[PDB]
RNA sequence: GGAUAGUGGCCUACCAUGGUUUCAACGGGUAACGGGGAAUAAGGGUUCGAUUCCGGAGAGGGAGCCUGAGAAACGGCUACCACAUCCAAGGAAGGCAGCAGGCGCGCAAAUUACCCAAUCCUAAUUCAGGGAGGUAGUGACAAUAAAUAACGAUACAGGGCGGUCUUGUAAUUGGAAUGAGUACAAUGUAAAUACCUUAACGAGGAACAAUUGGAGGGCAAGUCUGGUGCCAGCAGCCGCGGUAAUUCCAGCUCCAAUAGCGUAUAUUAAAGUUGUUGCAGUUAAAAAGCUCGUAGUUGAACUUUGGGCCCGGUUGGCCG
RNA sequence: GGACUUUUACUUUGAAAAAAUUAGAGUGUUCAAAGCAGGCGUAUUGCUCGAAUAUAUUAGCAUGGAAUAAUAGAAUAGGACG
């Protein structure tokens, strides 16, 4: 259509973004960056809808232009910045630090973390191959490339990053029985640590996941993100820890806390 | 009557993070007016039809009084 | 370019338009509950039939089907929540039988009169519309309130209304002060 | 089996058979061939404005015996000419031939409605204004 | 058949009907009040059963 | 091989003779953009989607091309065709299927108004710009809620069983209530407007006065009065009027729906009159004069049944 | 990893799966059409639940079933195992 579309009408924005229908006619188009458009969340949304920190969108930019916000490190003042899954949003003011993790319903939730935990982050390696003058590199979910990785570091494995510098410290692997996090479809949010993989040469290897509730489910490989050892994660999980409460289960215990 | 409001840690913070229409709704920012939006739009086009300062052309307009 | 503000209508209409039996019944119902247009009856028949095909649909589901239970107890819960379906009839086989009149007697112009205080269903409607009677301080002029059976305890007039009194009233102050 | 094949792979035959037999439906064929636009002088539209050529009086059909007052009008958007009834006592004093009027059908799918031989349209407003409103003296006929 | 019948009679009877003028009456009630009035007139005091009901007997 | 960003008859050279089709090719039509979807509610269906989201195409019709990351762009250029403006006659300039607004067309559709406050977008970029967008106007498109009244006392009257319980029908009464409107004010808003609050006003029949159809049948509501006299007119259909008109024109009374109601056209149910579910074919519409017969549809029966062991699941009962 | 696999139709479950629409939960927009809000205290400097579920169904993908209905297999043995 002659080029790049730089707008985003409402009702076209991701549903997990939780945007009210009548708020004018357009949504904020996420920018180009580390995370895929349909697989991200921008700062305007975070600072306005999720945290209710800014009333208008006009105020959000006033907030950012003071370098108050930083993500995974640097300031990152792009109002439409595509902050994605596992990113770390620190905040000079309020001492707050946040990690971007989903719910079991599939949306990004507000999850505060320790100043200690804000120093690291993980990433699902999406590609590994040699490059410039024979030096191998790794590229992952993040959208960052790390030179000189360990020869055992294969694809689809998670990795821990310092974020003060670039080099990684630990690298979990995609082996039977490792903590996983589903990011894809709407099984997204469920967690459970591996059942087994169906290769299916030609494409779309499938992963079998068993939550720690004796409940099975399946998803596609590029949707699973290993996070560690059974019961032993590598990051602070959110409330409910992804176990797919049924509609009746959540309503029952919704009426459980009955008296004020 | 339900509403919404806010108090600042100073007035210099309010006068800088607060919308100007509010500052004038209070009387802490003057209401000095500006010409109608369509008027200045027309002025913009009127100005685009001129290339340069426009000071050296009044010369020829007033210089063709002979011709 | 902007989201479509959803809408829907609340009143169906009988196919046969000149059935004298149903017409006579309809009229007495209107004249009894204080209705003004017969369509406030057509309306109640509409939501009724909707609830009925929503229940009757689940009634052929294999007994105890998960969504059947969830939405079944949800439906009975909100019906008792308003006070139309008796508490003994909480297993939904009686929801197919909620005769229309049960809904009407659970309106607000109806209760405003039933707990005395209006001495006519028409005086009731007139008062509800004239700045009078509230639940708390929440004045309500919608005679089709559909009181929830719990807010049914607090129906005393609002503070303002010069009928439980806050002032004499506009026509009174002068009907008497015109000397 | 009395005809229609019941095999599980005769769907093509069943669908084409009904497609072919649906032509026996007048409504279906009318809507398909498009007679509404070719024939039926109105362009298929709800109403059509025209000009009055003459003021005729049609002998009623039997067993009736009257004189139905109508007008021959030439549709302005198409130029076709059709005879349409000006209904109600009088209303022929209001036509004033070479005036501008609007025509509507008779609610019979063409098929001229009563004892008026071959007339499938009626007048609604002359000089563009509310013929029945002229009947009942709510409005008045314009200067021309 | 013939299509050029005369047209002198257009509006003949509406023209010659001696038009009686309507007579002033009371201002009747609206929807709730009116349909209530009908509820009463039809179901509170049936005015007649010498056979069955009749909603508009002129000479009965 | 050339060309492309790159695959490819994309193009060229050489060579060959292939490719689709009754399982409908090829051609024609379309009052055809496709889709998310809309209407109609037993179900199966039938019918519509220009139009708020997604995709595509176009900018009067064609073609060509500069810039560039990205355009065969048109609120860019070049040419031709059509349209068409200014002029000093030499020449020059234009492209609203953007916002409004105008002509025409027609059955058919609103202001040449306000703002970047919101929603978002762009730039060198917190600032500027944005007829995107938002405000108001116009607006019975459709959709929601629902005023035009409510209580008395009395008075003959009924009926309860004139008394004291009201059925109320009353042509004098009666003090109560309120918004439709009007308007300090605050709120509302970018600034206004409305809505939400609320002082002062603001209802008795002259009103703040509901309509639109209909009253022979279908089909609810008069064989009342006047008129007319196969005339005028009514009448979706059956039928009314030729001198007491249950139908026309009216007065009266009545019915249905009621801030809405009638009419025209289309469509859907009704329609088991398109029938897969689910029609009909002796005589009512319909079995080729007859047999062969390719496509198509359909096509008898028979191959590991039966018996034994184990595990652990889910309801429900007796217990709790 | 190697060596080799008669072909189908059907049915199960699941993934993939835009939003609005629709069905539908919760929430008392004064009711309602709607909206996705909202509900709580210490209303002095905060506490807190949400923003479900369903739905796609033709085709493609993945998986269990082996009835029904096809296709192929050893007859000039040019068969099968070694
Ligand atoms: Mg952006
Ligand atoms: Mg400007
Ligand atoms: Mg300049
Ligand atoms: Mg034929
Ligand atoms: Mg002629
Ligand atoms: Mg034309
Ligand atoms: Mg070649
Ligand atoms: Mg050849
Ligand atoms: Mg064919
Ligand atoms: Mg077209
Ligand atoms: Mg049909
Ligand atoms: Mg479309
Ligand atoms: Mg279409
Ligand atoms: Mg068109
Ligand atoms: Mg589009
Ligand atoms: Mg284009
Ligand atoms: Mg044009
Ligand atoms: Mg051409
Ligand atoms: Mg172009
Ligand atoms: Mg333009
Ligand atoms: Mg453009
Ligand atoms: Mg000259
Ligand atoms: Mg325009
Ligand atoms: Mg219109
Ligand atoms: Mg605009
Ligand atoms: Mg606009
Ligand atoms: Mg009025
Ligand atoms: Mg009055
Ligand atoms: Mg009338
Ligand atoms: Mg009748
Ligand atoms: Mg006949
Ligand atoms: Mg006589
Ligand atoms: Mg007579
Ligand atoms: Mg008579
Ligand atoms: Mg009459
Ligand atoms: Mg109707
Ligand atoms: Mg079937
Ligand atoms: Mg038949
Ligand atoms: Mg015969
Ligand atoms: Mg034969
Ligand atoms: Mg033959
Ligand atoms: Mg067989």
């Amino acid at each position: 259509a002659r080029g790049p579309k730089k707008h985003l009408k409402r009702l076209a924005a991701p549903h997990h973004w939780l945007l009210d229908k009548l708020s004018g006619c357009y949504a904020p188009r996420p920018s180009a960056g580390p995370h895929k458009l349909r697989e991200s969340l921008p700062l305007i949304v975070f600072l306005r809808n999720r945290l209710k920190y800014a009333l208008n969108g006009r105020e959000v930019k006033a907030i950012l232009m003071q370098r108050h916000v930083k993500v995974d490190g640097k300031v990152r003042t792009d109002t439409t910045y595509p902050a994605g899954f596992m990113d770390v949003i620190t905040l000079d003011a309020t001492n707050e630090n946040f990690r971007l993790v989903y719910d079991v319903k599939g949306r990004f939730a507000v999850h505060r973390i320790t100043d200690e935990e804000a120093s690291y982050k993980l990433g699902k390696v999406k590609k590994v191959q040699l490059g410039k003058k024979g030096v191998p590199y790794v590229v992952t979910h993040d959208g960052r490339t790390i030179r000189y990785p360990d020869p055992n570091i294969k694809v689809n494995d998670t990795v821990k990053i310092d974020l003060a510098s670039g080099k990684i410290t630990d690298f979990i692997k995609f082996d039977a029985g490792k903590l996983v996090y589903v990011t894809g479809g709407r099984n997204l949010g469920r967690i459970g640590t591996i059942v087994h993989k169906e290769r299916h040469d030609g494409g779309f290897d499938l992963v079998h996941i068993k939550d720690s509730l004796d409940n099975t489910f399946v998803t596609r490989l590029n949707n699973v993100f290993v996070i560690g050892e059974q019961g032993k994660p590598y990051i602070s999980l959110p409330k409910g820890k992804g176990i797919k409460l049924s509609i009746a289960e959540e309503r029952d215990r919704r009426r459980a806390q009955q008296g004020l | 009557s339900v509403g919404f409001g806010l108090v600042y840690n100073s007035v210099a913070e309010a006068k800088k993070f607060e919308p100007t229409y509010r500052l004038v709704r209070y009387g802490l920012a003057e209401k000095v007016e500006k010409a109608s939006r369509q008027q200045r739009k027309q002025k913009k086009n009127r100005d685009k039809k001129i290339f340069g300062t426009g000071k050296r052309l009044a010369k020829k307009v007033a210089r063709r009084n002979a011709d | 370019p902007r989201a479509p503000r959803t809408y829907s209508k609340t009143y169906s209409t009988p196919k046969r338009p000149y059935e004298s039996s149903r017409l006579d019944a309809e009229l007495k119902l209107a004249g009894e509950f204080g209705l003004k247009n017969k369509k406030e009856i057509y309306r109640i028949s509409f939501q009724l039939s909707k609830i009925r095909r929503a229940a009757r649909d689940l009634l052929t589901r294999d007994e105890k089907d998960p969504k059947r239970l969830f939405e079944g107890n949800a439906l009975i819960r909100r019906l008792v929540r308003v006070g139309v379906l008796s508490e003994d009839k909480k297993k939904l086989d009686y929801v197919l039988a909620l005769k229309v009149e049960d809904f009407l007697e659970r309106r607000l112009q109806t209760q405003v009169y039933k707990l005395g205080l209006a001495k006519s269903v028409h005086h009731a409607r007139v008062l509800i519309t004239q700045r009078h009677i509230a639940v708390g301080k929440q004045i309500v002029n919608i005679p089709s309130f559909m009181v929830r059976l719990d807010s049914e305890k607090h129906i005393d007039f609002a503070p303002t209304s010069p009928f439980g009194g806050a002032r004499p009233g506009r026509v009174a102050r002068r009907n008497a002060a015109r000397k | 089996g009395k005809g229609k094949p019941r095999g599980l792979n005769s769907a093509r035959k069943l669908r084409v058979h009904r497609r072919n037999n649906r032509w026996a439906e007048n409504n279906y064929k009318k809507r398909l061939l498009g007679t509404a636009f070719k024939s039926s002088p109105f362009g298929g539209s709800s109403h059509a404005k025209g000009i009055v050529l003459e003021k005729l009086g049609i002998e009623s059909k039997q067993p009736n015996s009257a004189i139905r007052k109508c007008v021959r009008v030439q549709l302005i958007k198409n130029g076709k000419k059709v005879t349409a009834f000006v209904p109600n006592d009088g209303c022929l004093n209001f036509v004033d031939e070479n005036d501008e009027v609007l025509l509507a059908g008779f609610g019979r799918k063409g098929k001229a409605k009563g004892d008026i031989p071959g007339v499938r349209f009626k007048v609604v407003k002359v000089s563009g204004v509310s013929l029945l409103a002229l009947w009942k003296e709510k409005k008045e006929k314009p200067r021309s | 058949a013939k299509v050029h019948g005369s047209l002198a009679r257009a509006g003949k009877v509406k023209s010659q009907t001696p038009k009686v003028e309507k007579t002033e009456k009371p201002k009747k009630p609206k929807g709730r009040a009116y349909k209530r009035l009908l509820y009463t007139r039809r179901f509170v005091n049936v005015t007649l059963v010498n056979g069955k009901r009749r909603m508009n007997p002129g000479p009965s």
